[PDB]
RNA sequence: ACCUCGAUGUCGGCUCGUCGCAUCCUGGGGCUGAAGAAGGUCCCAAGGGUUGGGCUGUUCGCCCAUUAAAGCGGCACGCGAGCUGGGUUCAGAACGUCGUGAGACAGUUCGGUCUCUAUCCGCCACGGGCGCAGGAGGCUUGAGGGGGGCUCUUCCUAGUACGAGAGGACCGGAAGGGACGCACCUCUGGUUUCCCAGCUGUCCCUCCAGGGGCAUAAGCUGGGUAGCCAUGUGCGGAAGGGAUAACCGCUGAAAGCAUCUAAGCGGGAAGCCCGCCCCAAGAUGAGGCCUCCCACGGCGUCAAGCCGGUAAGGACCCGGGAAGACGACCCGGUGGAUGGGCCGGGGGUGUAAGCGCCGCGAGGCGUUGAGCCGACCGGUCCCAAUCGUCCGAGGUCU
């Protein structure tokens, strides 16, 4: 399964034959090979990639040793991607021809503590008629003595966001070998400037 | 006299185990550039002053 | 976007002049109906001695919408009303004339006979 | 949730905007001023803007300082006495320093806002 | 990194400029390509520009046209690759940005609220014609 | 009638689901009084879905328009420490009926107070301690768990098979919809509490001009960046792999014939399990990998630890964040762009004040697309994270 590391800059639209394709733009070029994973010594095949260079202003962590063990230069953060064994060098978006389908994995926008509606698209209740104190309340969680308890997995008020949200089957519009860019069908998660990883779409 | 209600008088450990998360973090502090005083981070000590912003008190 | 209980206007010489939707003909549990869609309406207002009189149960096609129309060419288009043309199981309109602009959207839906007699297509 | 743009606040709008207007008077009349940290952290900005308009030479600016300061003898001071001391300075026209103490019967933190000099 | 917004602009090779200028409060016509069933037309569509939503590349404008007794509005994007010709016809004083009242109050009462911004007229009438002599020599 | 006479509040509706299968639709199969499609009948199977209204308290039911179908049932006729008082069988009042009555009705009508403080279990989320046989940084595997699974229409093959016409296909492939779900802001469309302007009345600065307060907790109105959302956008269900249910066969004996089974083999459903997405090593079974750090100063006479300064690292403090209720998570801390200021771009409002010209005038015209400015995108050390404090290993046994 292919893979590449990118970061979100936003989204606009191009035009195709005679229609407007909403896109989103991502910087994903300079991802260098770091540490691979051997089915002999690690248990699988996977290639570590780092992104976003950064002058060593705290990286005195052993991570400095990680980059010397592969001639790499200090990157901001650095993640893996499985079933992707390319050539021990630098992988860019130029492996993505204007046609392939992609699978993006980014972060979710954090929406703080959540209301049960907002969180699970309930209905809350009426604006009137009675009680007032139930305009966005849950409304009934159980039965009575039978079963007596409250189920697990019960949708209740909590926390929405800050999760890994993978989207699938976005198609590449164009690609930029000059300034290292990637474009797909638009709806990509994450805030405009955050973790976001791209890889080939599961299919055939 | 109203709605939900404790059922059984909460026991001692019961009452007390909740209260572990209640002990106070003692105040953190540094010593003044000039004074031999003890003083918070990013502060101006109630005796000295500074070197770009006064405080200078009196006798 | 057209939901049940929604007085549409009437854009053809069929006779009627104002009708209220009953259900959208686009699926089972479906919500709205933009242009180019067929609805079941009840003629709630109609010219005397027409071809469709008041209190009837008609089948009409929507050619307008106060909602917008994100045409896939980016462009958008909207009107100041909601208007339908009364048709039939045979689809072909029952009036002998249509007035008012009709969206391009209909022409794609095989409703050729209306954009043919269209006074202006948009 | 909120706070994806940016602001600090408490109490309603008019009270908030008028409070920002009372400090400037209480600032430009003294200099060394002691209020609360967040009331100060938001007071730096509302000041420099006015200070920066006053560095400009345009009676337009005055009425825009009068818009927040209803007293000329509080602003004619600001112009021909304060603004020159900040010429050749592209900003920064307000220092703010955390204090150390904290008032009784309140436990709130305190800080100092002296016009940088 | 610190080019975060230049990136989009770099992606804007689809940028035109033969568009003449204008601003809300005047009438104009475009010319547009529609899949005309079997083919494609130049649908000249003349009306009043109502709203202008600017955002660099994807800046849109909304045109309103009263056709055959029906108040219509039409929303177009500025850099749309479908605008063959586009030429103004008249200009008018603004007083306000948007104008969602020509919706409700559409009549002669707009023939007095528009009024001829004759200032830009001379401006338009200047470089349009007096600068033609700055070509033929 | 055993339970509750110190409340079992006796029908629905709102939301919230869950389970059952005797199945409503989709799927698989047999027989058919099955030409074909279509239908009937039954065998397997919960995966998903099962619309919106009219009528009255109603669930029940008839109806409207659709529809792949508009399934039945349990969960205290599910659900008032969630809502609903709507009625029901309080006190008021009237109609009918019984007694001469006082009242009464398993008859009727109108009106009629539902308890802020969650102690324990349960649940949705988030943290501190500890443990993970030394300590720390970063990156992963997947036992285990959860979520979604729906479905119509059209078309080519071909108006070919079939039938005498009408009608009219199986298998395969293509395109378009409905809802539901996850994310997003580019466009569409909402908000945006003082970002911009217009307006009234009044009171102020200072008389004119210009400007501020109050008329909300905005005075009202017109437009609205960022941000957050749906009506708007992108995507998803699937393909595919294996084993199965109903059913269909091959080989073949008991039983010189037959038989799908008794040894054995194949085909076979949206259903089972992998594949898809998400959590996840508290997986006391506590993993795997890369890297960085490294002894004992002295007590505890043998012990497990102790009273102190460290390493790699971390916290504290600060400036902060599309992160967030605290806490937690992440960026920055003078080698830095983290906040505020300032510059510029985008944008928003739409010709500022002043002056001059014109008009007896309210006003208009040129300076003018001027003036002002919250988030957006970048820049600039001007102010502020300056200075420093605290924690923390010295590696058990065959
Ligand atoms: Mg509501
Ligand atoms: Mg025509
Ligand atoms: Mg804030
Ligand atoms: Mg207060
Ligand atoms: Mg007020
Ligand atoms: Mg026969
Ligand atoms: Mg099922
Ligand atoms: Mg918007
Ligand atoms: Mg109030
Ligand atoms: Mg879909």
């Amino acid at each position: 399964m292919k893979g590449i590391l990118g970061v979100k800059v936003g989204m606009t639209r191009i035009f195709r034959d005679d229609r407007a394709v909403p896109v989103t733009v991502i910087l994903a070029g300079p991802c260098p090979v770091v540490q691979r994973r051997t089915p002999e010594k690690d248990g699988y095949t996977a290639v570590q990639l780092g992104f976003l260079p950064q002058n060593p202003k705290r990286v005195n962590r052993p991570l400095k040793g990680h980059f010397a063990k592969a001639g790499v230069e200090p990157v901001r953060i650095l993640r893996e991607i499985r079933d992707f064994n390319p050539e021990g060098d630098t992988v860019t978006v130029e492996i993505f021809k204007p046609g392939e389908r992609v699978d993006v994995t980014g972060t979710s926008k954090g929406r703080g503590f959540a209301g049960v509606m907002k969180r699970w698209n309930f209905a809350g209740g009426p604006d009137s008629h009675g009680a007032h104190k139930i305009h966005r309340h849950p409304g009934s969680i159980g039965n009575r003595k039978t079963p007596g308890r409250v189920y697990k997995g019960k949708k209740m008020a909590g926390h929405y966001g800050a999760e890994r949200v993978t989207v699938m089957n976005l198609e590449v519009v164009d690609v930029i070998p000059e300034e290292n860019l990637l474009l797909v069908k638009g709806a990509v998660p994450g805030p405009n400037g955050g973790l976001v990883i791209v890889r080939e779409t599961k299919k055939a | 006299a109203k709605h939900p209600v404790p059922k059984k008088k909460t026991s001692k450990a019961r009452r007390d185990a909740r209260r572990s998360h209640h002990a106070l973090t003692p105040p953190t502090l540094v010593p003044c550039p000039e004074c031999k005083a003890m003083k918070p981070p990013h502060t101006v000590c109630p005796e000295c002053g500074y070197y770009a912003g006064r405080k200078v008190l009196e006798v | 976007m057209i939901q049940p209980q929604t007085y549409l206007e009437v854009a053809d010489n069929t006779g009627a002049r104002k009708i209220m939707c009953i259900r959208v003909l686009k699926g089972s549990n479906a919500k709205y109906a933009t242009v180019g869609d067929v609805i079941v309406a009840s003629v709630k207002e109609a010219i005397p001695r027409g071809a469709v009189k008041e209190g009837d149960v008609v089948k009409a096609v929507v050619v307008r919408t106060k909602k917008e129309v994100k045409r896939p060419d980016g462009s958008a288009i909207r009107f100041d009303d909601n208007a339908a043309v009364i048709i039939n199981n045979q689809l072909e309109p029952r009036g002998t004339r249509v007035f008012g602009p009709v969206a391009r959207e209909l022409r794609e839906k095989g409703f050729m006979k209306i954009v043919s007699l269209a006074p202006e297509v948009l | 949730r909120h706070l994806k743009s940016g602001r600090k606040l408490n109490r309603h709008s008019s009270h908030r905007l008028a409070l920002y207007r009372n400090q400037a008077k209480s600032l430009l009349t003294h200099g060394r001023i002691t209020t609360t940290v967040p009331k100060a952290k938001e007071l730096r900005g509302f000041v420099d803007h006015l200070i920066h308009l006053a560095k400009r030479g345009d009676l337009h600016a005055r009425r825009l300082v009068l818009r927040d300061l209803q007293d000329v003898k509080l602003v004619r001071k600001l112009f021909d006495e304060i603004a020159p001391r900040y010429r050749d300075r592209q900003g920064g026209y307000t220092r703010v320093l955390k204090l150390a103490e904290r008032r009784r019967g309140d436990g709130a933190p305190l800080a100092l806002v002296e016009l940088v000099e | 990194m610190n080019r975060g917004a230049l990136i989009k602009l770099v992606e804007s090779r689809y940028v035109r400029t033969d568009l003449p200028e204008f601003r809300p409060g005047d009438t104009v016509r475009v010319s547009y390509k529609v899949k005309e069933g079997n083919r494609t037309r130049i649908q000249d569509f003349e009306g009043i520009v109502i709203r202008i939503r600017r955002n660099g590349f994807n800046t849109t404008f909304t045109v309103r046209k009263v056709s055959y007794g029906v108040g219509v509005e039409r929303i177009f994007p500025l850099h749309s690759p479908l605008i063959q010709k586009i030429d103004i016809v008249q200009r008018g004083r603004a007083r306000r940005a948007k104008l969602y009242f020509i919706r409700n109050l559409s009549d002669r009462e707009i023939r007095r609220k528009l009024r001829a911004d004759r200032k830009r007229i001379d401006k338009d009438r200047a470089a349009e014609r007096a600068a033609k002599e700055e070509v033929q020599k």
